[PDB]
């Protein structure tokens, strides 16, 4: 069936692809990472460091690309998007990930 | 697999009979995707992936000392909220 709270896994979604210079945003199909991760704040007061929250994240990324339509003269038209081979609950690595929270459906053209 | 709902749990190490220490523990939702170009033009440090999440956090708790020392807190209600840092 469908877990109700399916744990962090690759899910199909559509990435909007855009490049400035090119007139058309192509919405490609790929796999993003989505699901649930077990997390829990300390009840015990006075501990350090702060137990950081694990988050749904990529594990094994393969890349694909497309050529955007209508680009001009010497603009490069091949934009590449990521494809989630696997996902995993892990530290939202701030150096490499933009760690935040919910946004009203972010992968649409714009 | 399926992950367990964010809900109160019995902290089995701070809980004494007649007086359980409750702890919010569970699963919430998070998604990770290639950061939108839109996002890229607003960030100073480009980061290739954008993570959106919520963590199992106490909507309400009670600062309470216990077992002699232990300054602990009693999670009274749970929810999927900010993962903070
Ligand atoms: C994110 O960036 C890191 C470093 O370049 C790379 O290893 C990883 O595969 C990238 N993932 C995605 C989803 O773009
Ligand atoms: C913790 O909170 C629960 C519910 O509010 C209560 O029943 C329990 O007795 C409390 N325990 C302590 C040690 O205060």
């Amino acid at each position: 069936k469908e877990p109700l709270r399916p744990r962090c896994r690759p899910i199909n979604a559509t990435l909007a692809v855009e490049k400035e210079g090119c007139p058309v945003c192509i919405t490609v199909n790929t796999t993003i990472c989505a699901g649930y991760c077990p997390t829990m704040t300390r009840v015990l007061q006075g501990v350090l460091p702060a137990l950081p929250q694990v988050v749904c994240n990529y594990r094994d990324v393969r890349f694909e690309s497309i050529r955007l339509p209508g680009c001009p003269r010497g603009v490069n038209p091949v934009v590449s998007y990521a494809v989630a081979l696997s996902c995993q609950c892990a530290l939202c690595r701030r150096s490499t990930t933009d760690c935040g929270g919910p946004k009203d459906h972010p992968l649409t053209c714009d | 697999q399926d992950c367990p709902e964010c809900t109160l749990q019995e902290n089995p190490f701070f809980s004494q009979p007649g007086a359980p220490i409750l702890q919010c523990m569970g699963c919430c939702f998070s998604r990770a995707y290639p950061t939108p170009l839109r996002s890229k033009k607003t960030m100073l440090v480009q980061k290739n992936v954008t993570s959106e999440s919520t963590c199992c956090v106490a909507k309400s708790y009670n600062r309470v000392t216990v077992m002699g020392g232990f300054k602990v807190e009693n999670h009274t209600a749970c929810h999927c909220s900010t993962c903070y840092y």
